[PDB]
């Protein structure tokens, strides 16, 4: 009976799109099902009540109806400021609680490629006083991202607590990615050249950085 | 509404930390006030209302002994106890106004959210209010920047010439590891020829820690 | 004598045994149901009269041995926000009978379709909250109904009125009546002794 939304929506403007919010056999249209939405970084507000009227504040281009199990979210043109994340939410009987949707992101369907930059620094000579020693290089100018970042030792590449994460929208419309590998002094000083790569769209950036410098 | 919520620090798993939204603005005897959590990777998750002037309440099938429920019509102000904090109980806990008294089954699906106020936002982990032990970084258009590490929990702030230089400085995602720290290194672009004719100094400050260290960057000699 | 207190009554006309005369007679059982209904649904109860919320609901027929007593009291009984609780049936499968009850979740259909776990246009829910709220009309406030049933002629009868007691008299024949018998002579002190069963 868990609510299935999907993960992403694919909404073009100038035109309108419905967009699905389904259930299971008595969880949808046995018990009312609302609209929810939320803005990044604040407090969630409602959308749509009970499918049947638009509440006051928001502005009609939402459609709330119900279709059996299937509930549907009808719009009517795309806005750029429109673009808060929506959810589905509803109640249902055999669970005695609120079951909501996987919740569905909306992008309108932008940036050019560019060359990608990748700076290592090395730690510097009194890290290795204290025993320690990790290694940062960053990744930039590429869009979008899903980027995959590999350290390689020039002899052999080395899977061993490698950290890396999903790259953040930055606030100029474009994606950064950082990569981290913390290591040991027997190991940091074990080769004389250590490099991180990256790839984009087949091709790859090396820059060999001596750990003495 | 006065919907504002008091705040708490990150406590490692094996303890017990209190959540708590403030009531008033409004009176405690009509009003009922609901918890949603947001985790990211998941739908929103919904645990038990409450009923502001006795006892009742009732339950899901998601959490039985990790989430108690109180209320103090008194001092007007709720009081929530999570325990056990982990990955599935890292969510945004949202302090959300309702109307309605609903301490049956079948007045819930006429309820709707009508005000979300000051969602707390509950995070969990081994690592405590430990302090950073950075030392400074050898670099090698050119880049130049300062990490941070050892360091727990979020956020940070860093400050370029005290301050004064401003070149587009975005934050970084970090990655969780085994013992638990997070990891930022802010990059500001600079002149290939401009690395040691300029001065370039780095301020990390870390609010949870209460200390400030103030390392200069140069390569290494 | 808890029965003439409590906010005066919106409705304490009886079309029975009078509600003074409870006291007379003494009944085997007595039955009360305690529900709050709005201000414009109480002409709906009455003997040989139903609306809609009366046919959908319990309903009272025209021999009940027995009547309605209401009353006006919001203490806990109105919100100034939303009044979830307090449903009410209006879209009913049939008439319902009185001295029976119905309870449903699930959502009424009122055509050909079967609605047994999808909705839609003609398809509703049979129940709906009530409007009680302190910024609307008179009729629309709610109101606490009870209504008391007496069933005679099939048990004893234990559900007694409360029959006064009077003070001690010594030395001065009167009319007593002891336990119900009544007789008359003097009352002096009895030097006899007798058993606790007598």
């Amino acid at each position: 009976p868990v609510l299935t939304q999907p993960p992403s929506a694919s909404g073009p403007p100038g035109q309108s799109v419905s967009i699905s919010c389904s259930g299971s056999r008595s969880n949808i249209g046995t018990n009312f099902v609302y609209w929810y939405q939320q803005l990044p970084g604040a407090a969630p507000k409602l959308l749509i009540y009970k499918n049947d009227q638009r509440p006051s504040g928001v502005p009609e281009r939402f459609f709330g109806s119900k279709s059996g199990t299937s509930a549907s979210l009808a719009i009517s043109g795309l806005r750029s400021e429109d673009e808060v994340d929506y959810y589905c939410a509803a109640w249902d009987d055999s669970l005695s609680g609120h079951v909501f949707g996987a919740g569905t992101k909306v992008t309108v369907l932008g940036q050019p490629k560019a060359a990608p930059s990748v700076t290592l620094f090395p730690p510097s000579s009194e890290e290795l006083q204290a025993n320690k020693a990790t290694l940062v290089c960053l990744i930039s100018d590429f869009y979008p991202g899903a980027v995959t970042v590999a350290w390689k030792a020039d002899s052999s590449p080395v899977k061993a607590g490698v950290e890396t994460t999903t790259p953040s929208k930055q606030s100029n419309n474009k994606y950064a990615a950082s990569s981290y590998l913390s290591l040991t002094p027997e190991q940091w000083k074990s080769h004389r050249s250590y490099s991180c790569q990256v790839t984009h769209e087949g091709s790859t950036v090396e820059k060999t950085v001596a750990p003495t410098e | 509404v006065q919907l504002v919520q008091s705040g708490a620090e990150v406590k490692k798993p094996g303890a017990s930390v209190k959540v708590s939204c403030k009531a008033s603005g409004y009176i405690f005897s009509d009003y009922n006030i609901h918890w949603v959590r947001q985790a990211p990777g998941q739908g929103l998750e919904w645990m038990g209302w409450i009923s502001p002037d006795s006892d009742d309440t009732n339950y899901a099938q998601s959490f039985q002994g990790r989430v108690t429920m109180t209320r103090d019509t008194s001092i007007t102000t709720v009081y929530m106890e999570l325990s056990s904090l982990r990955s599935d109980d890292t969510a945004v806990y949202f302090c959300a106004r309702s109307v309605g008294y609903c301490s049956l089954n079948s007045c819930q699906r006429w309820m709707w959210f009508d005000t979300w106020g000051q969602g707390a936002l509950v995070t969990v982990s081994s690592a405590s209010t430990k302090g950073p032990s950075v030392f400074p970084l050898a670099p090698s258009t050119a880049a130049l920047g300062c990490l941070v590490k050892d360091y727990f929990p979020e956020p940070v702030t860093v400050s370029w010439n005290s301050g004064a230089l401003t070149s587009g400085v975005h934050t970084f995602p970090a990655v969780l590891q085994s013992s638990g720290l997070y990891s930022l290194s802010s990059v500001v672009t600079v002149p290939s020829s401009s690395l040691g004719t300029q001065t370039y100094i780095c301020n990390v400050n870390h609010k949870p820690s209460n200390t400030k260290v103030d390392k200069k960057v140069e390569p290494k000699s | 004598s808890v029965l003439y207190n409590f906010a005066p009554f919106f409705a304490f006309k009886c079309y029975g045994v009078s509600p003074t005369k409870l006291n007379d007679l003494c009944f085997t059982n007595v039955y009360a149901d305690s529900f709050v209904i709005r201000g414009n649904e109480v002409s709906q109860i009455a003997p040989g009269q139903t609306g809609n919320i009366a046919d959908y609901n319990y309903k009272l027929p025209d021999d009940f041995t027995g009547c309605v007593i209401a009353w006006n009291s919001n203490k806990l009984d109105s919100k100034v926000g939303g009044n979830y609780n307090y449903r009410y049936r209006l879209f009913r499968k049939s008439n319902l009978k009185p001295f029976e009850r119905d309870i449903s979740t699930e959502i009424y259909q009122a055509g050909n379709k079967p609605c047994n776990g999808v909705a839609g246009v003609n398809c509703y829910f049979p129940l709906q909250s009530y409007g009680f709220r302190p910024t609307y009309g008179v009729g629309h406030q709610p109101y606490r109904v009870v209504v008391l049933s007496f069933e005679l002629l099939h048990a004893p009868a234990t559900v007694c009125g409360p029959k006064k007691s009077t003070n001690l008299v010594k030395n001065k024949c009167v009319n007593f009546n002891f336990n119900g018998l009544t007789g008359t002579g003097v009352l002096t002190e009895s030097n006899k002794k007798f058993l606790p069963f007598q």
